[PDB]
RNA sequence: AAGGUAAGUAU
């Protein structure tokens, strides 16, 4: 019920610590035109599940500057190739580059390059907005618009939802069967009524 | 035993020859389709705002339609008579089968311009899908008269009749954004037109495909507006739909009544039109009376004016009609009757 | 309803009270009691009720 | 991207309709010489919705310039660029007689793919100034563009 | 070392206490303001 | 003055769509200084629209009466 | 300002924040140029280096205005710096304060 | 972080310097010398 | 007692094995499409060029002197009056939707609706009423009519 | 041990 994403109906929470999965929580049944099934996540008897960690996911500062640096000579070097061709650079060309670089390297084909080149001393604004703004920024240190997003979660949620057993597990703890849908695919929420 | 809130059934106990089997698929049958449990559904559905149907977009109906006489420009884009065969049934009891011209219905109702768009039969020779291609041949000429015409021209809104007809408009205008069409849930009466002669024979007639520019107000701006204009020929569409034979002759009253050979419709003056408009309603209320077995002295102005305009009061199902009792409480309920158990 | 509460959870039980208004419980097990009755009616010979 | 720049610093149509005591008003139509202009902003919202209709146009309606060229620019806005060559590459295949279908593919085919691409093109339509004006482009050296040129005239 | 292309020296990093001690009051300035904050809201600011 | 006040009030297609959040469709997080922010259905796959919703112009910003006096 | 203090290079490489490094990266850094200075881990003669890090204490409310647009004259127009420096002369309000 | 020349490093005490909006690091590199120089010249002030 | 093997549903990494599928599939059209495209003295001068043009030129003016068969019907045969003959069209169905087409005629259509709003309005091989919930009259055209 | 009372009207 916490660590569900939000599209499933859970609360979307992300764990920095040792949360362990009952095995009783990992089974499921449904009815067959034969009879009644049930299922279970991880079988063969496997030790309890444990959720993931938000550490795993996180590319460490060494390893991601040094990945910045790989990433930023091979982008120098295909530039001045492509100079030689009188040819822009594709996205497909700075495709194993993608999501790799301080700043990132998707910054490049982003729509505001033009008008982000004369944001200068931007970082120190986003860490003077505290005395304009009275919410708290965790992310002062940093733009998403000019460093680009240094983060990817998206593996995450996807060793989430495994751990959990996948749409068939989690949706056993939901009302979803109560509502008689035919199936998961075709559904959206709605996250506040006319009313 | 039903577990409601997994909707799984079984059931134990002795069982004698044949009630096990009859049984099984009984309950099965009685959980996909029960309606008190699809009250339940609902109820669960609506408490969780978890939605299946594709999101709504606003549609023509019978409440905004008062909002549809504004200033802007809109088109009615009509592909039911786009495939158009014609059946004769023989004395023999065999019938044949001959397929005619089509046409593409591009109706203005502020000026009364109606591109006529005519589909020669050359075009559905070998081809599988006959509606997708009728459908991505409206939506494509849609698109070249849209293109045709200069900017000020160009249509704010975009009625289209029939339902399957968004996707293939929606995916042919992604050069226009700023265009809104829009479905109706109301079937106007634009496929009424053919029924008229003058674009009867014009389309049979005709040998290959080509746009063809019509009016369907030829003499009424001249005397009301387009909100009258486009009222009074929705309803002579209607009347020409529910009854076309009788429809003609309360068009003409008298011979000395007569159609100019540019104008479809006949050159009757503004207080004779009074007359022809009650004329018509009169067709379509006793038609509707006579194909519903009900009196038109009972029916109220609205639905009046559903009957008219393409609204169906659809009559509830029988599983409609036991889910509405499921649904609210007991009306007044008399306790009546004492039981003891 | 035959809904049991293992705890105070009033988030809960205020919604529940509105998806079984209307005696919604007592009307499902009606329904289905008379279906079956309809199930069983149609097949008196097969069964030799 | 620009090159200058560092670590630090539709679905169009081919047909025209002509406007201009008659009831009837025919309106000559006429042929649209460039199916638009490749400057689409990406104002796709459904994105496989809009994959799927377009793939079904390719189908119900073959032979259609703007149907290949539209799935072609749909697929290279989303960035698959290689699917949209391909899809380029099938519509020039089977809409031959047709410059726009041709340049596009010239256009999304990257280095000297295209090449092969325009000697197509004008071995399946010749006569073709736009596509000769493309190879004398797409071909950096000047004596092969005095060989393309010649070759063209 | 630049120069030698030869390791030198280890820096060990370790979370300055005023940072935690900042976290530490972030979490319970959310925790606070959840008398009537939503389940979905406080875990927003929780992830966030 | 009714008619108006529901105009501006009233639910936009672009705010309607943005309410709408896909059932196991799970989405990438588009602003870090906000988690849980979503955009919903706006520019997402089964939305169902092919074109993307146009901007009201009468949810259009407007300055105070008194306002633009002094402006 | 940022932008016109850029393109002529007004404050050096030290100060900090930096627009081309987030605050790790220059940790990083400063790690980096401790170990890449010569002789830096030597103690065989007896020499020491120090490490020093502290704040200007009361840095914001101890500025001057007076002495602040004198020395915003010498890298902006005169315009401009009186109007900065008189926008931080301004009353501050909070409630019936 | 950097200098033109290595004997540009040496040229004075304070080798390293870095502004943060209000904090200030500082790396210096003494010789015995200069740090016993330093001593006894803070001492003669604040004798301890 | 003992659950079947399930294979555990990732909604968002079979995206990404749709997407690995599509690359994949993308890059074998382009393997097997450049197969297909890359079979493919005068080119060093012009005055020779522009002798064969010359040539070229000379060559040129020197040559100057019904059935619809399977066509579903969703009408009864007999719903047909003899001594008339009455139009057709294509029911409505969406693009994407993949079935057969079926001609209708408006004036039948409205005629079956208003019979069975009457029916409706006076009803007041097993479970028969949840029939059509879960799930007609129609003839298929042989060589034109039947 | 609690933070787990439906508020009733009738008999």
């Amino acid at each position: 019920v916490f660590y569900t994403p939000k599209e499933l109906g859970g609360l979307g929470m992300l764990s920095m610590g040792h949360v362990l999965i009952p095995q009783s929580d990992l089974r499921w049944s449904k009815q067959t035109d034969v009879g009644i099934t049930h299922f279970r996540s991880g079988m063969s008897h496997e030790e309890d599940q444990l959720i993931p960690n938000l550490y795993r996911y996180i590319q460490p500062w060494e390893s991601e500057f040094i990945d910045s640096q790989r990433v930023w000579a091979e982008y120098a070097l295909k530039r001045q190739e492509a100079i030689a061709q009188n040819r822009r650079l594709t996205l497909e060309d700075l495709e194993d580059s993608w999501d790799r670089g301080i700043p990132r390297i998707n910054t490049l084909f982003q729509k505001d390059r033009h008008t982000l080149a004369y944001d200068k001393g931007w970082r120190v604004r986003t860490d003077f907005k505290q005395y304009q703004v009275l919410k708290q920024n965790p992310f002062w240190w940093t733009h998403q618009r000019h460093d680009g997003k240094l983060w990817n979660l998206n593996n995450y949620r996807t060793d989430m939802i495994q751990a959990l057993g996948g749409v068939e597990g989690i949706l056993e703890h939901t009302l979803f069967k109560g509502t008689y849908f035919p199936t998961w695919e075709g559904l959206f929420w709605e996250k506040a009524s006319g009313f | 035993a039903i577990d409601l809130a997994y909707n799984l059934h079984s059931a134990y106990g002795n069982w004698f020859p044949g009630s096990k089997p009859l049984i099984q698929q009984a309950m099965a049958k009685i959980m996909k389709a029960n309606p008190a449990l699809y009250v339940l559904r609902e109820r669960i559905r609506k408490g969780l705002q978890l939605y299946s149907s594709e999101p709504t977009e606003p549609y023509l109906s019978s409440q905004n339609y008062g909002e549809l006489f504004s200033n802007q420009i809109i088109w009615f884009v009509d592909d039911t008579n786009v495939y158009r065969v014609t059946i004769h049934k023989t004395f023999e009891g065999n019938l044949t089968t001959k397929p005619i011209n089509g046409a593409i219905f591009i109706f203005n109702p502020r000026t009364g311009q109606l591109f006529l768009k005519i589909i020669h039969t050359s075009v559905w020779a070998g081809q599988k899908r006959l509606g997708q291609l009728a459908k991505w041949k409206t939506a494509e000429e849609v698109a070249a008269l849209i293109r045709s015409l200069p900017v000020e021209e160009q249509p704010k809104q975009i009625i289209v009749t029939r339902k399957g007809m968004l996707d293939p408009l929606e995916v042919h205008l992604l050069d226009f954004p700023n265009i809104v069409i829009k479905g109706s849930e109301l079937q106007l009466p634009f496929q009424a037109c053919l029924k008229v002669e003058k674009f009867g024979d014009l389309i049979l007639k005709a040998t290959e495909p080509q746009m063809v520019l019509f009016n369907l107000y030829d003499d009424w701006l001249k005397t009301i507006s387009s909100y009258t204009a486009f009222s009074r020929l929705i309803l002579i569409l209607r009347a020409l739909h529910v009854n076309n034979d009788r429809a003609k002759v309360i068009l003409k009253p008298d011979k000395t009544t007569i159609t100019e050979p540019h104008h479809i419709w006949p050159t009757l003056t503004d207080e004779e039109w009074i007359k022809v408009e009650v004329q018509l309603k009169d067709l379509i209320l006793a038609d509707y009376g006579k194909k519903n077995n009900v009196n038109v002295a009972s029916l109220t102005q609205s639905e009046i004016r559903d009957i008219i305009l393409g609204m169906e009061i659809s009559a509830p199902s029988q599983q409609r009609q036991q889910i509405a009792e499921i649904e609210k409480q007991t009306k007044e309920q008399s306790q009546l009757t004492a039981t003891q158990t | 309803t035959g809904i049991f509460m293992h705890g105070k959870i009033p988030t809960l039980k205020i919604s529940l009270i509105q998806i079984f208004r209307a005696h919604l419980w007592q009307k499902i097990h009606e329904s289905i009691v008379m279906d079956l009755c309809q199930v069983f009616d149609q097949e008196l010979d097969a069964l030799e009720i | 991207v620009d090159p200058r720049q560092t670590q630090f610093g539709r679905n169009t149509l081919m047909d025209m309709r002509l406007s201009q005591q008659t009831v009837v008003d025919p309106k000559g139509y006429l042929t649209d010489l460039n199916s638009m202009i490749p400057t689409h902003g990406g104002d796709i919202n459904d994105i496989k919705k809009a994959r799927l209709l377009l793939k079904s146009v390719r189908e119900t309606n073959p032979h259609h310039p703007p149907a290949w060229i539209a799935s072609a620019r749909l697929e290279e806005v989303t960035g698959k660029l290689q699917v949209a060559r391909n899809l380029i590459m099938k519509g020039t295949e089977m809409c031959p007689k047709s410059e726009d279908v041709w340049l596009e593919a010239a256009r999304l085919q990257p280095g000297d793919t295209a090449k092969a691409v325009v000697a197509q093109a004008v071995r399946h339509l010749p006569q073709s100034v736009r596509i000769y004006i493309r190879a004398a482009e797409l071909e950096t050296d000047i004596r092969a563009k005095k060989r393309v040129l010649r070759k063209a005239l | 070392n630049e120069v030698t292309k030869e390791r030198t020296a280890q820096c060990f990093l370790r979370v300055d206490d005023e940072s935690m001690q900042r976290f530490h009051n972030r979490v319970r300035q959310i925790l606070m303001a959840s008398g009537s904050t939503t389940f979905t809201k406080i875990v927003n600011k929780w992830n966030t | 003055r009714y008619r108006k006040m529901k105009e501006r009030l009233g639910l936009t297609e672009i705010r309607k769509q943005a309410n709408r959040m896909s059932f196991g469709e799970i989405e990438e997080d588009a602003y870090q200084e906000d988690l849980g922010f979503s955009l919903g259905h706006l520019g997402k796959s089964g939305s169902g629209r092919v074109r993307q919703t146009q901007v009201n112009e009468a949810t259009k910003a407007r300055i105070s009466k008194t306002l633009q006096r002094t402006l | 300002l940022w932008y016109e203090a850029d393109k002529r290079r007004l404050f050096p490489p030290w100060i900090k924040p930096a627009d081309t490094e987030p605050p790790p990266l220059l940790v990083y850094k400063w790690c980096q140029g401790i170990n890449n200075l010569q002789d830096v881990w030597e103690t065989s003669e007896g020499e020491c280096n120090v490490m020093l890090e502290s704040r200007f204490e009361k840095m914001y409310e101890k500025i001057d205005l007076t002495l602040l647009n004198r020395l915003l004259r010498l890298i902006v127009d005169h315009n401009i710096a009186d109007y900065m420096t008189a926008k931080n002369n301004v009353v501050i309000n909070y409630k019936d304060m | 972080l950097s200098f033109q020349d290595i004997a540009t490093e040496a040229a004075h005490p304070i080798r390293l310097f870095c502004r943060y909006i209000d904090r200030i690091h500082i790396f210096f590199r003494f010789t015995a010398d200069e740090a016993r120089d330093l001593i006894q010249r803070y001492l003669t002030e604040h004798p301890d | 007692e003992e659950p079947v093997t399930a294979d555990v549903i990732n909604p968002m990494a079979l995206r990404q094995r749709e997407e690995l599928r599509e690359k994949l599939a993308a890059a074998k059209e382009k393997r097997l499409l450049n197969q297909k495209l890359g079979k493919i003295p005068w080119l060093d001068d012009t005055a020779a060029w522009i002798e064969r043009s010359r040539q070229l030129q000379k060559e040129k003016d020197l040559a100057e002197k019904r059935d619809l068969q399977g066509l579903t019907v969703e009408h009864a045969i007999d719903s047909f009056r003899e001594g008339e003959t009455m139009i057709l069209t294509l029911k409505d169905k969406g693009v994407l939707q993949e079935e057969e087409d079926v001609l209708v005629n408006v004036n039948l259509v409205d005629k079956e609706r208003a019979e069975k709003n009457v029916e409706l309005r006076k009803k007041k091989a097993q479970q028969k009423p949840r029939s059509i919930l879960s799930k007609p009259h129609s003839f298929r055209l042989e060589q034109g009519g039947t």
